[PDB]
């Protein structure tokens, strides 16, 4: 069984919101909604995450850490990924009885937290991203942030994280281009990943805002407000070494 | 600290 279809299998389910839609929509309405469905999503994440080979094999407390620096950079990826496959628009499949549309998108505050979540879709549909090099690419964002003074089983780590960086290359070969436009697609696709950690800083500084002002009355489930309490201290003491692929 | 992530990691799926 080759190493990209052992990532394919362990994709995770389609999730519903569980969105009334006989009820009108209200920003505050939608961003509860999301945020209940996330924690969902997050502990998806993490049987994805003990499913992906080599992971397991690391410390648990890199385990922790990396599920807890990427969690919003494999949500937004997997979201964007499945915003370019169902729409073609500017839609953002959250969930099937939950996409937010253009007059969703007109909604208070919408667009500024939605728009990060757009330019990942739109960079994906823009690079005509395979099925194959979204799944190295996923993997790859799980291992795209680690401790400023590193991983547990860093030596390890940084074996695992090269196994799947040449996975991405397999996967960029298979469009049965020439090595000057395989060269291309590597630094293209790279330079999203290296993008990624940019949409994420927009995203949660929004998100770490909302969950910190208790006064917008907007609710986080556990699994979500378990890696903000988390990551909070972490990004204002600089404990985060964001790798990058380009300089 | 991070209570539900290490259960979700250390159970059995
Ligand atoms: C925790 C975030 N909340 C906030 O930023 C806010 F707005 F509350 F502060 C929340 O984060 C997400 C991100 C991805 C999500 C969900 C729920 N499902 N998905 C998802 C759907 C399909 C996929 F393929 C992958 C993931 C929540 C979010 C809500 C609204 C707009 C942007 C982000």
């Amino acid at each position: 069984p080759t190493l990209v279809s052992l990532l394919e299998v362990i994709e995770p389910e389609v999730l519903y919101a569980g969105y009334d839609s006989s009820v009108p929509d209200s920003t505050w309405r939608i961003m509860t909604t999301l945020n209940m469905l996330g924690g969902r999503q997050m502990i998806a994440a993490v049987k994805w995450a003990k499913a992906i080979p080599g992971f397991r094999n690391l410390h648990l407390d890199d385990q922790m850490t990396l599920l807890q620096y990427s969690w919003m950079s494999l949500m937004a990826f997997a979201l964007g990924w499945r915003s370019y496959r169902q729409s073609s628009a500017n839609l953002l499949c959250f969930a099937p009885d939950l996409i937010i549309n253009e007059q969703r998108m007109t909604l208070p505050d919408m667009y500024d937290q939605c728009k990060h979540m757009l330019y990942v879709s739109s960079e994906l549909h823009r690079l005509q991203v395979s099925y194959e090099e979204y799944l190295c690419m996923k993997t790859l964002l799980l291992l795209s942030s680690v401790p400023k003074d590193g991983l547990k089983s860093q030596e390890l780590f940084d074996e695992i994280r090269m196994t799947y960086i040449k996975e991405l290359g397999k996967a960029i070969v298979k469009r049965e281009g020439n090595s000057s436009q395989n060269w291309q697609r590597f630094y293209q696709l790279t330079k999203l990943l290296d993008s990624m950690h940019e949409v994420v800083e927009n995203l949660l500084n929004y998100c770490f805002q909302t969950f910190l002002d208790k006064t917008m009355s907007i609710e986080f489930p556990e699994m979500l407000a378990e890696i903000i309490t988390n990551q909070i201290p972490k990004y204002s003491n600089g404990n985060i070494k964001k790798l990058l692929f380009h300089q | 600290e991070n209570a539900l992530l290490r259960y979700l990691l250390d159970k059995d799926d």
